[PDB]
DNA sequence: TATAATGGGAGCCTCTGATGCA
DNA sequence: TGCATCAGAGCCCAAAAT
């Protein structure tokens, strides 16, 4: 029943994930780039303010423990960017 | 939307409860509506030339510029304008009213504004002599609706005015938007020569605008209201 | 690592106590 | 407040079980 209430997707639809996917990954690496910080760092910061604040944790990769202290610090970090950037 | 049906509703609008998005469909909430994925894209592009014309001094009201619509002159009796140049004739037909440009070897030598009550006797790619009729002018002639006069000179040689009107239009082209590729641009949007309207998986297929312009959405796949 | 693929499957007593309706 | 309906709780011992 859970799965049956997100309606399948139009080729477009599809095509427009997929595409907005693959452009955030790329967008990833460039963030990277720019800061000098870790790809995958990086990720799980965008990916927790996503999800939102009910998931927040350690992942087992990752050398600093991510709580809503670092990921503030890191997402100001981010936010102190350029507008280009 | 079902398939060829174009939107009422335009992106960006605010809708309330019950309005109707396009001739079938109805929308169930209050919000802002948003274009899903538009298959047609319409460019009016932006084009500022000077075009002229001759009339009878008696028939033509005096004004330094015409809005659209506005009534030009009223002639007593059908009046032939003529070719004040020879060259070989491109008629450019708008929605209504014509320009008609005549050119020897390729540099243009003339260019002629036909408004609305002007019918052209001559068709594209003719030869024209000096003092032959291109057009017929009977009644009253006015402005066509999708174009503007926003300088307009007046000389007087005998009995008729020759004016020298600087006029302003936008001439739409029409792209086609397939499945795999987005639109990067906005509703309303200006683009200038080179820059990207849609994007496409390969170089070729690419939407890029040909010149200045403004963009219009048609067509949309869905209509999400939010 | 790439044609597209988009919602499952089996089923057969008595007393006591809490719970959901006149 | 008084009454059905249902979920969950029970239902001998030892021997043996090839």
């Amino acid at each position: 029943h859970e799965i049956g209430q997100v309606p399948l997707l139009t080729l477009e639809e599809e095509v427009e994930l997929a595409r907005k996917v693959e452009e955030g990954m790329e967008a990833i690496k460039k963030l990277s780039e720019i800061t000098g910080l870790d790809p995958d760092l990086i990720r799980e910061v965008v990916r927790a303010k996503i999800l939102g604040s009910a998931r927040v944790r350690h992942i087992p990769g990752l050398k600093e423990t991510l709580d809503p202290k670092t990921v503030e610090e890191i997402d100001q970090k981010l936010k102190s960017l350029p507008k280009e950037h | 939307l079902p398939p060829g049906v174009d939107a009422l509703v335009k992106d960006g609008e605010e809708v309330v409860k019950g309005q109707e998005l396009a001739p079938g469909v109805v929308s169930r909430l209050d919000g802002v509506a948003l274009y899903r994925f538009p298959r047609r894209v319409r460019v009016e592009y932006v084009k500022k030339e000077r075009a002229g014309l001759r009339l009878p001094l008696a028939a033509w009201v005096e004004k330094e510029a015409y809005k659209p619509g506005e009534i030009l002159a009223e002639l007593p009796e059908p009046y032939l304008f003529r070719a004040e140049e020879e060259g070989v004739v491109e008629l450019k037909e708008l929605e209504e009213g014509a320009f008609l440009v005549l050119r020897r070897e390729d540099e243009p030598v003339a260019t002629y504004f036909l408004p609305v009550g002007m019918t052209p006797l001559v068709v594209h790619g003719e030869i024209v002599e000096k003092g032959q009729p291109l057009a017929e002018a009977k009644g009253l002639l006015r402005m066509p609706r999708q174009v503007r006069a926003a300088q307009v000179e007046a000389e007087e040689e005998g009995e008729t005015v020759y004016l020298t009107l600087f006029l302003e239009w936008t001439e739409p082209k029409d792209y086609r938007v397939q499945p795999h590729m987005n639109v990067v641009v906005p509703e309303g949007a200006r683009v200038e020569a080179g820059d990207k309207i849609v994007a496409a998986i390969d170089p070729e297929e690419e939407v890029i605008a040909e010149a200045e312009g403004v963009v219009h959405l048609h067509e949309p796949a869905s209509i999400l209201v939010v």
